[PDB]
């Protein structure tokens, strides 16, 4: 539910955006986030690869945020792929987009509906990524995010969540 | 082959009616489009001019020439549609002071380019021939980081193109004055020349 | 539920409207300057408008999918239905419809009754055989469709501004066999 | 017969036409080759004088006959962009123009409409001659119906 | 209006049956009527002023100004001087000038196109003795050239080259056509052996029924 660290990776490479914001502390960020983003990129392909012998995918609107961005239940573009990770200290919610681009929210809240509010929140930050980065002419393709405006567009969203 | 730069033809009035080829209604139907499409075309404009220009100054003049070629079109279209076609109509004021073409801009041009009317319009106390046209929120360029101002010249490239072709030559620059809750506020200031002012110095 | 119904619903939520006449005036100033600075060589400016439209569409598809969430078009007639009914209906205010398929269903023609990209435009006489005016959409109809891996090629046949009867664009796809692993 | 012109701001013509009554199959005897371009450029001075003033010798887009010179009534009109629509009136005798201001005004209004239709082309820039035959066809039908 | 009444003065002085001598009020009148329009916009009126100025400067009989305003009417060459009708009087006002002091360098340097300096040997037993550049041997070169005015009787005489080597020519007294591009025939370089070092040439010297003038360099580039 409660989101505490945001990560936006490339569709085919190391990550473009990372913020350890709202943790009032200093943690290391230099050059290990590229390695961990590349290993998420690998193990999404590994986690899709193995098939249990099975032989839906619909979200719901909880009015998350704050006129929202969408007023209807919607669909999903990762039928057979990694969706969350759950540990002692954190749960990581991931949501990829149909072009191949994935979004990662590391959440320090501990231990079904969380998937719904996570997919709703990460679709909203996909909407703000499309509306505030892809429109920018200075932003070249598949480069790190340099927009100062995207920062207080997402800080206010997270501090509107809690 | 009717009008060259070489001669003038002489053909009699009340002759036969000639063929009918192309015509169109001048009055606007109400058409709407998304903000995203015009924002995409706007960033493609700024991207190509970033690609094919060296430094900031001639980039700004090229963007102002881009705005100029809308403004010199847009003057006659808005005044002719504010006068009202084949329907019986007259001719507006065709205003000629400085203080009412800026009123015409702030009333009709910004409410024609955008859904909303322009916000404030004040003079300069410290000097004459300096006029402030200000909004609170630029809907052309809300999608770029705010520390660059040169991408804001296109709309004031309209305004110079609205003014020089209307008989008042001038020059515009734009700055960002972050006042209040609006982080981007985008003052456009209009520098006239002396040769217009003494003209209205001559007219009492 | 149906795309031809919910496109109007997206046309009344989170599409901030702007006047189409401004869009025509800035596109006309672009093609006028492109005509002027290339020394009236009109075959190059179709290529340059294609090179602008590719970079329009390859960033436009990630806004279109964000504003409306869709599954992948399982057959290319569904691609024709989304391009007819929501793609040009959300962004522009136009509803083109599809005709003139190939018999193996590889090619489709997008007949387009009126263009809101060129209202006031009359072409010059020397450009009347070698300039397709509204070229920019073709780059878009490569770019966006190249990012959903529908590796197609987009080209005109005829348009009303060149004196022909109608505007239509014929697009056919070559191969796909590529997509997100999930 | 009447000589009609539309003149740019840097004293250049974008349109020029001469149209006559069919009784005089040749029109303007000997004035057409020499006198009529020069008196139009002479009248551009006083139209440039009256464009900036407020109270004339209302609404400033139309104005009356601006001078009378060798029995020729010279009538002007000023567009919004600064284009000037000077058109003279010839006859063997003196000519009355003020009685046709019920009709002439309407003529200048829809040829202003035609000029706005010309200007909205993004390919057509200013200081270009209006090299279109469709424009000729409309302005001579308007010359016929507003005689 | 001052332009119109000075035109009226000049056309009233044109139509007199008398004769009048030179006087410098005519001089200051001619300079203020030429400078009155911004000549050195509308072009038909500029033609209709200086087409009267050339007649008045003929009637005064001061040939320096009919030469000068003929070489100002060369600016309006490619339009609004019709197909050898007004160019006929543009000839008969410039032929007594070219048989007098008007020795200026034929109105434009845009005459010479890109000439080709090939040579055509006929023996396979001799080919390129050595240890872009041309590697000349014998044969002869070729030139081609044009003028653009509607007049006839552009007459080239004695076309030869620059301060380059002993490349010479023979005779060129023939005509060249009015609108077209008449290829001038064989100039026949009679070249002399010199040193291997290369240095390109700008152009060559052509007289137009005068002394041989300056370069008249090649179009769009130096075209080395």
């Amino acid at each position: 539910m409660a989101i505490e660290t945001i990560l936006v990776i490339n569709k085919s490479g190391g990550l473009i955006y990372q913020r350890n914001f709202t943790n009032d502390e200093q943690k290391l960020n230099s050059n290990e986030y590229l390695i961990l983003a590349s290993t998420l990129h690998g193990v999404f392909a590994i986690a899709s690869q193995l098939t249990p012998k099975a032989l839906n995918t619909i979200p719901y609107i909880p009015y998350v945020g704050m006129d929202d961005f969408f007023k209807e239940p919607f669909t999903n573009w990762n039928k057979s792929g990694l969706r969350q990770l759950c540990t002692d200290q954190f749960t990581m919610f991931i949501y990829q987009t149909l072009t191949g681009l994935k979004f990662v929210a590391i959440s320090s809240s501990v231990m079904n509906l969380a998937i719904q509010i996570a997919d709703n929140f990460l679709r909203k930050v996909y909407c703000l990524y499309s509306d505030y980065v892809m429109k920018d002419p200075s932003y070249s393709m598949e480069m790190p995010i340099r927009s100062n405006l995207f920062d207080e567009k997402v800080k206010k969203m997270v501090e509107n969540l809690q | 082959t009717v009008g060259p730069k070489q001669a003038i033809t002489s053909e009699a009035s009340t002759t036969y009616i000639p063929s009918r080829i192309y015509s169109e209604s001048l009055l606007f139907k109400r058409q709407e489009a998304s903000l995203s499409a015009m924002a995409f075309l706007f960033q493609e404009m700024i991207s190509q001019l970033h690609r094919t220009c060296k430094t900031a100054g001639d980039f700004e003049t090229k963007l102002s020439d881009y705005g100029h070629n809308i403004g010199i079109r847009l003057l006659e279209l808005l005044n002719f549609r504010a006068s009202s076609s084949n329907y019986i109509t007259k001719m507006r004021r065709r205003d000629l002071k400085i203080l009412d073409i800026l009123q015409f801009i702030h009333g009709t041009l910004w409410s024609y380019l955008f859904n909303h009317v322009s916000d404030d319009l004040v003079k300069s106390s410290e000097r004459d021939n300096e006029y402030m046209i200000v909004d609170n929120f630029p809907t052309l360029t809300q999608f770029i980081p705010g520390e660059n101002v040169s991408c804001e010249y296109f709309v004031c490239g309209i305004i110079k193109g609205f003014l020089f072709n209307a008989g008042f030559p001038c020059g515009v620059t734009a700055h960002r004055m972050p006042q209040g809750g609006h982080s981007q506020r985008t003052v456009y200031l209009i520098q006239f020349d002396r040769q217009v002012l003494d003209r209205e110095g001559l007219r009492f | 539920r149906s795309l031809k119904a919910m496109g109007e619903e997206i046309w009344k939520n989170k599409t901030e409207k702007i006047n189409t006449e401004l869009f025509t005036l800035t596109y006309g100033s672009i093609v006028a300057q492109l005509c002027q600075d290339y020394e009236r060589d009109f075959n190059k400016v179709n290529d340059h408008l294609y090179s602008m439209g590719y970079n329009i569409g390859c960033r436009l598809i990630e806004d279109f999918l964000a504003r409306t969430a869709l599954p992948r078009c399982e057959n290319l007639v569904k691609t024709s239905e989304v391009l007819s009914k929501c793609a040009f209906k959300i962004f522009l205010n136009i509803t083109p419809n599809i005709t003139n398929w190939s018999h193996n269903k590889d090619t489709f023609s997008l007949i387009l009754d009126e263009n809101p990209l060129a209202d006031f435009v009359e072409l010059p006489m020397d450009a009347m055989k070698s300039l397709w005016y509204s070229n920019i959409l073709c780059g878009v109809l490569k770019g966006s469709l190249e990012m959903v891996q529908l590796d197609c090629d987009v080209w005109f046949v005829s348009d009303i501004l060149r004196g022909d009867s109608q505007t239509e664009i014929k697009v056919k796809l070559n191969r796909i066999l590529k997509d997100e692993i999930p | 017969p009447q000589y009609f012109a539309i003149i740019g701001k840097k004293d250049n013509p974008v349109y020029e036409i001469e149209f006559t009554n069919a009784e005089n199959p040749q029109g303007f005897p000997q004035d057409l080759k020499e006198l009529n371009p020069f008196i139009l450029h002479a009248s551009l001075d006083i139209v440039e004088d009256l464009q900036w003033q407020i109270n004339p010798t209302t609404d400033n887009c139309y104005l009356g006959k601006v001078d009378h010179f060798y029995g020729l009534a010279i009538t002007a009109y000023i567009s919004y962009s600064g284009m000037k629509f000077v058109m003279i009136h010839g006859n063997s005798a003196n000519s009355s123009v003020v009685i046709d201001d019920n009709n002439m005004r309407s003529f200048y209004q829809e040829v202003h409409e035609l000029y706005v239709k010309t200007l909205m082309n993004p390919f057509y820039k200013i200081t270009d001659p209006i090299r279109s035959p469709a424009f000729d066809s409309r302005v001579r039908t308007l010359a016929r119906k507003h005689l | 209006k001052q332009l119109f009444v000075l035109r009226l003065l000049m056309v009233a002085l044109l139509a007199t049956p008398n004769k009048i001598a030179w006087h410098p009020d005519y001089r200051t009148l001619i300079d203020t009527i030429i400078e009155l329009l911004n000549i050195n916009t509308w072009l038909i009126l500029q033609k209709k002023i200086l087409q009267l100025c050339i007649k008045v400067s003929r009637k005064i009989n001061d040939f320096e100004y009919v030469a000068k305003f003929s070489s100002i009417l060369i600016t309006k060459y490619t339009h609004l001087l019709n197909q050898s009708e007004q160019d006929a009087l543009f000839k008969e006002y410039i032929q007594p000038s070219i048989t007098n002091e008007s020795i200026t360098s034929y109105w434009d340097p845009f005459i010479l196109r890109e000439v080709v300096i090939n040579r055509i040997l006929d023996s396979d037993p001799t080919s390129n003795e050595i240890p872009a550049e041309f590697t000349c041997r014998v044969q002869n070169p070729f030139k081609f050239d044009f003028t653009i005015n509607d007049i006839q009787l552009d007459e080239e005489i004695s076309e030869f080259c620059e301060i380059d080597r002993k490349a010479v020519s023979y005779s060129g007294p023939y005509n060249v056509k009015a609108e077209s591009i008449r290829s001038i025939t064989l100039p026949l370089i009679i070249k002399k052996p010199t040193y291997k070092k290369i240095y390109e040439i700008s152009c060559l010297k052509i007289s137009i029924l005068k002394l041989p003038l300056q370069k008249f360099d090649i179009i769009n580039d130096s075209r080395r």
